């Protein structure tokens, strides 16, 4: 692919989430949609293989089903309110199909099946802009909706969504599988919070691009697809190996990593509502993915695996690309706790 | 994260055609462009939760027009009626409404 | 003939049924021509000429294509019909059967609520009484894309080119 | 709800303008410039009361003067007009430029038996003032009272009392 | 779905013991017909016999669960002479988790249900009893 | 979502007009202290990452990074403090607003509350 | 609601229940799209013409021109599936588990 | 409803023709005289085999072309506006676009075959 074609591209996936994210028109949220799917599935395929070719096929199939639907949602809504603005939608089986529609587009489960198995297929650049990027548009429109949203199915999918995602991280050696478990696990807690506070919502989303990005740009800078790739980078670079090990501390909620700000503002905002039991078994199930992110921090530095003799040549050489934005990333996603009062600006 | 973008930089984009009560070329009017012109500046500025349960009446006249569901269930109570009678022969249509009058210009 | 809308519409649902119970795509295309038509014929009655023509249009034009990859990439030895499989015939079968259930059960119960109610009078009564004078008011208002909708113009038309650019970076290899 | 008020058979009763549309196409110039007043005051009505009840009176005065004005053209433009009228009928188009001939002699019988001047290109389509005295419609929707509207903030900024009060964090 | 919750909860507690293990049934039934269908779904029966003797078998399974759940709890609540007790259900959920563990035909499967689905049951009871909110509407 | 939808605000504005009012954030306060101390960090995992000498290699780069968390972190105070002021103004408000809601209640010394004693046997 | 209305809904229920119950062909699947996109612009078209929504008659050809945008890349995605397997059969898609 | 009279005449006349055509003549048919037409010899393969398509990208840029001319259609109405100038650029950028598209798909060598 062209740089000058790729950058077009991204561009073009960048301006369907703003068009998304902008418009007050659901016909532009729709076609903000299209644009995003229409740019992303080249930017899935970048790497042609036929790993690359089924993933693009499964994303494509589900993210048309997901505008389907959620066209249809806009059509009845529009049929029973004459209304085109992002407003509280006047239909609950409107709003029921548009739940639906966007809950699999953001792949909360059980529309979860779609997200390892594309995140697995892609390459870590294009797995990077899938879990961190694609999120953006279905939560902000879930965030403008939040009041019609049927509480109790947004709940219901968000606590799914926390144990399938926990559940599938356990059996995974591949690291973008593991990531894309935890990206539903994830985005279950954003999207456990939506009906009571969105700007707890927004603050879990920036903490959870802050992390995916610190440790999908770990994973290029290793190089690394797997526990056993990923292992003997403790030899030529233990460095980026500490680096994950606190990252996937951070990521598991564990104090005073900046995962568990999240966490603990949604557990505060869900007992302001009276809801306790919801939290508490969130916070229960936590641990899987926290025990999956121990394991693999075992296999990479807390413990060292045997090297291979040709390590010795790559001993000499140091990596050529930079990016510039891996430390403030890993800083951002692991040193901010003592900066929660910071909670206001994103009112 | 709604960026309002239109409203700040004063741009119009998408909110000319968000209502059927805005301006439509060769000014068209909407089929019920009273019933949400009363919705709109009813519930104007005092926010959705107090529109929902204040402006109601306006909402549910604008529904009304929108669907004609109270409309057609009168029609067809009173089609079913009719129907009733004329089976029993307690009704006979008149003239005008059996097409032997002919119709006002 | 007072209620030409509800058999197109009964119509458009067969032929949904007839390309959804996925026979050879080769037949899937003459169900999508029969849904497409009957469509535009419903577009047509409600007085949406150049909307209803425009569908069928496209539609004439789309299927072409597919027919063309159904003899490239979709051609089976012996192509199935929808009484060439149990399964096919099946979801044929039973599509026919719910689509003449609910149309039973909203003709002759009046009011009917599957999910949304729905009133068995015909769509002759939901008409409006207006005058639109000289006008087309369909066409005057598809026609203001280009003086009201700029913007819908600009979109529209960088999805297009951008459009292009990704088939032609999809099938490159 | 209530009842819909709806005006009598009687009270609606005009004395109908029972000619055909090519006829009144033929005269529809001259109708414009001659009928000007009443009409003009009726769809001020129509389009300031909103409701066609409220201007039944008005429509009459419509079908009066309209009949006055063929009145007139009987009497002394009949067979001239007659003419001009059965040629703008036989096109499908109903088009004037087919029948630019019997209208000239049209014109001229009108012009001097009647005095009346064809109006120009462009001056039945403009906006024009009437003066009426029927009072101007208080509330032509019926609108309900609209809602009042929730306080409307406050003076000056102050800090927050001791910081954001979250937790331990004492700033 | 909340009209079999209300033809359940309706039925006063150590009242009409038959009718509140046939509700109790009812909704076993729903939920396993429900895991059935999703056990079709992603793990496809070879042949529809198959799946229907799978759906059968989870159906039975889950009815057979709840009707003894509620015929234990309500005959707890009968004999104790005490509705608002949580044992009357941690009893009844004790037994539901005995019976999948016949229907497993493993020991420690039944025992290990039958601890854990009489902890959840007398939850439930002290939820219903006290006003926990498991989907709390956003109040603020 | 709360403060989204108050009147008056101006949509993609960080700092409005009356957030003025307010004492700006001291130079020395802890927390843009706390923001030059992450910026320093990551300069220090710049220079780690890129097998250079962590706490001498590239001071203008570490430079860079401690001016640039402070400025953002001054920012984000001021914008935060305006934020946590306007919240606490807005309660206020509302309370002085609506007396019925938040009644006055009786103050009762404890010599008069009868609480009971619960004993430790 | 008239009974054209609850036809149509109708049909686009039944054109997603196709597409989500694939059999083999991916073909099928985009036959499927395209019928539920078909089924959603007489909804709209209905729903404009019928409430005389003058600047929104603009919108069923806006959401033909996006429902054919995504039938060329599903059509683009079928004939790399084809190239890349030989056949467009939807088991072909089976590297990517869980 | 007179086109659809015209439709049903212009059906019911052809069908009636398939009809005269299928019953008129005597029939003897054999199995040999109903075999595929091969040239004189007996086909390898079947005709239901896949058939590559050389212009395949020609088929999917069409489809966009397709929408391109359904969005054009609109253009004698929109004449009739008073934003002419608005009316014009719009279209303009319209048949622009369409023009780089094609020049894109020209350059990158999409209109060639194979």
């Amino acid at each position: 692919m062209n740089p000058i074609i790729y950058t077009t591209l991204i561009m073009t996936v960048m301006s369907g989430t703003m068009l998304v994210m902008i418009s007050s028109h659901w016909l532009l949220i729709w076609i903000g949609f299209e644009m995003n799917l229409l740019a992303m599935i080249p930017v899935l395929m970048k790497n042609f293989n036929p790993r690359a070719t089924e993933a693009a096929t499964k994303y494509f199939l589900t993210q048309a089903t997901a505008s389907m639907m959620l066209m249809m949602a806009i059509i009845i809504n529009l049929l029973y309110s004459g209304q085109w603005t992002i407003t509280k939608m006047f239909n609950p089986v409107a709003m029921t199909m548009m739940t639906m529609a966007l809950a699999m587009k953001l792949g909360l489960s059980p529309f979860h099946f779609w997200v390892p198995e594309v995140t697995q297929g892609i390459s870590l650049q294009a797995g990077l802009l899938l879990l961190t990027w694609q999120k953006l548009a279905p939560l902000s429109v879930l965030c403008q909706i939040s009041q019609s949203i049927n509480p109790n199915l947004m709940l219901t999918m968000a606590m799914l969504s926390i144990l399938i995602g926990g559940w599938g991280g356990l059996n995974q050696t591949q690291l973008r599988k593991i990531m894309a478990y935890s990206s539903i696990a994830h985005m279950g807690w954003m999207t456990a919070v939506l009906p009571y506070n969105t700007t707890m919502t927004i603050l879990n989303l920036l903490i959870y691009i802050t992390m995916t990005l610190a440790m999908f740009m770990l994973l290029i800078h290793s190089s690394a697809t797997t526990t056993l790739s990923l292992s003997h980078t403790w030899n030529k670079m233990p460095v980026i190996t500490s680096l994950m090990m606190v990252t996937l501390l951070s990521m598991g909620g564990l104090p005073p990593l900046s995962g568990f700000m999240p966490k603990w503002m949604i557990i505060q905002e869900m007992t302001k509502n009276e809801s306790i039991i919801m939290p508490t078994l969130m916070a229960m199930t936590a641990l899987l993915n926290l025990y999956f992110y121990m394991r693999l921090a075992y296999s990479s530095s807390l413990t060292m695996f045997p090297s291979t003799n040709n390590m010795k040549m790559k001993w000499q050489f140091e990596h050529t690309k930079q990016m510039k934005l891996l430390p403030t990333m890993i800083v951002l996603s692991t040193l901010v706790l003592p900066m929660t009062p910071a909670l206001s600006s994103l009112n | 994260p709604f960026f309002d973008v239109q409203k700040r930089l004063g741009l119009d984009l998408d909110r000319w055609m968000t209502i059927q009560s805005a301006e439509q070329p060769h000014k068209i009017p909407g089929r019920c462009h009273a019933f949400e012109k009363e919705w709109i500046e009813c519930a104007h500025g005092i926010g959705g939760i107090r529109a929902e349960k204040e402006c109601k009446i306006e909402f549910d006249d604008f529904v009304e027009c929108l669907l004609r569901q109270k409309t057609m269930k009168r029609l067809s109570a009173i089609k079913r009626q009719r129907d009733k009678l004329i089976k029993e022969g307690k009704y006979t249509p008149p003239p005008h409404h059996l097409g032997k009058e002919d119709p006002r210009p | 003939t007072m209620y030409i809308a509800f058999i197109l519409s009964t119509i458009f649902v067969i032929g949904f049924v007839g390309f959804s119970s996925k026979p050879s795509p080769i037949y899937g295309g003459l169900g999508l021509i029969v849904s497409g038509g009957v469509g535009c014929g419903i577009v047509l009655n409600f007085g949406g000429s150049f909307l209803g023509l425009m569908v069928f249009l496209i539609y004439l034009g789309g299927m072409l294509v597919v027919f063309g990859y159904t003899t490239a990439m979709a051609t089976e030895m012996y192509p199935e019909v929808w009484v060439s499989n149990k399964t096919v015939f099946g979801a044929f079968v039973s599509g026919l059967m719910m689509e003449f259930c609910m149309v039973y059960y909203a003709l002759k119960e009046e009011e009917v609520e599957i999910i949304f109610k729905f009133n068995g009078l015909g769509d002759w009564v939901i008409y409006d009484t207006g005058d639109s004078g000289f006008f087309s008011e369909e066409a005057m208002g598809i026609a203001a894309l280009y003086s009201y909708g700029t913007w819908l113009v600009i979109v529209t038309g960088w999805s297009l080119l951008i459009g292009v650019v990704v088939i032609m970076e999809i099938t490159r290899g | 709800p209530g009842i819909v008020e709806l005006p009598t058979l009687e009270d609606l009763k005009v004395q109908e303008v029972k000619v055909s549309s090519s006829v009144l196409k033929a005269a529809a110039h001259h109708y414009g410039a001659q009928c000007d007043k009443p009409n003009k005051e009726f769809m001020l009505c129509r389009w300031e009361e909103k409701d066609p009840r409220r201007c039944l009176e008005e429509g009459k005065l419509v079908n009066q003067c309209a009949l006055d004005f063929f009145r007139q053209i009987k009497r002394h433009c009949a067979e001239p007009f007659t003419e001009y009228w059965t040629c703008i009928d036989y096109s499908g188009l109903q088009l004037f430029r087919h029948c630019r001939k019997q209208q000239a002699k049209f014109d001229e019988c009108v012009l001097d038996k009647l005095g009346w001047v064809r109006p120009d290109l462009g001056e039945l389509s403009k906006v024009t003032k009437v003066k009426t005295d029927r009072p101007l419609p208080e509330n032509p929707y019926h609108s309900r009272a609209r809602p009042e509207p929730n306080p409307e903030a406050e003076g000056d900024l102050k800090p927050a009392k001791h910081g954001s009060r979250l937790f331990f964090w004492t700033m | 779905a909340k009209t079999l919750l209300h033809k359940y909860s309706d039925i006063p507690e150590g009242t009409e013991c038959h009718r509140k293990a046939y509700a109790s049934t009812s909704i076993g039934g729903a939920t396993g017909l429900i895991v059935s269908a999703y056990s079709i779904a992603l793990k496809p029966p070879a042949s529809f016999l198959e799946g229907v003797a799978r759906t059968g078998r989870y159906t039975f399974t889950s009815a057979a669960i709840g009707a003894i759940f509620g015929l234990t709890s309500c005959i707890s609540a009968q004999v104790r002479e005490k509705p608002d007790d949580p044992l009357n259900y941690f009893i009844g959920g004790c037994a539901g988790g005995l019976t999948l563990g016949a229907r497993t035909r493993s020991y420690g499967i039944g025992a290990a249900a039958c601890a854990y689905m009489g902890l959840t049951a007398a939850l439930v009871k002290m939820g219903q009893l006290e006003g926990w909110q498991v989907f709390a509407e956003p109040k603020v | 979502t709360m403060m989204s939808g108050r009147p008056g605000r101006v949509p993609l504005q960080f700092l409005p007009n009356e957030a003025r009012s307010l004492p700006p954030p001291k130079l020395t306060d802890p927390r843009l202290v706390y923001m030059g101390f992450l910026g320093y960090c990551s300069g220090l995992i710049d220079n780690a990452i890129r097998r250079r000498p962590v706490v001498s290699a590239g001071l203008h780069r570490q430079l860079l990074y401690v001016t640039s968390f402070v400025f953002f972190g001054y920012y984000l105070l001021k914008r935060q403090d305006y934020m946590y002021a306007l919240r606490d103004h807005d309660m206020f408000a509302y309370v002085k607003s609506h007396p019925e809601d938040f009644p006055e209640k009786d103050k009762k010394t404890y010599g008069e509350i009868l609480e009971e004693f619960h004993p430790v046997r | 609601m008239p009974l054209v209305y609850m036809n149509i809904i109708m049909a686009f229920a039944i054109a997603l229940a196709g597409l989500l119950m694939y059999r083999s062909h991916l073909m099928s699947s985009l036959l499927c799209l395209e019928g539920m996109m078909l089924s959603l612009f007489i909804m709209s078209t209905l729903i404009i013409l019928n409430t005389h929504f003058t600047l929104a008659n603009m919108m069923p050809i806006i959401l033909l021109v996006f429902a054919a945008c995504e039938a060329a890349l599903g059509l683009s995605l079928l004939v790399m599936v084809s190239n890349t397997y030989g056949t467009d059969y939807v088991q072909n898609l089976n590297l990517l588990q869980c | 409803m007179n086109i659809m009279l015209t439709l049903l005449t212009n059906v019911t006349l052809a069908s009636l023709l398939v009809l005269i055509a299928f019953w008129l003549p005597q029939l003897n048919a054999y199995s040999e005289k109903t075999s595929p037409y091969e040239c004189g010899f007996d086909p390898m393969g079947s005709a239901r085999l896949p058939f590559s398509m050389k212009f395949f990208l020609v088929a999917i840029t069409f489809l966009l072309f397709d929408l391109e001319i359904a969005l054009l259609l609109p253009l004698p109405w929109a004449s009739q506006t008073n934003n002419l100038k608005t009316m014009l650029t719009m279209a303009l950028f319209l048949l622009i676009l369409l023009a780089a598209s094609l020049a894109y798909e020209w350059t990158q060598k999409g209109l060639e075959w194979a």
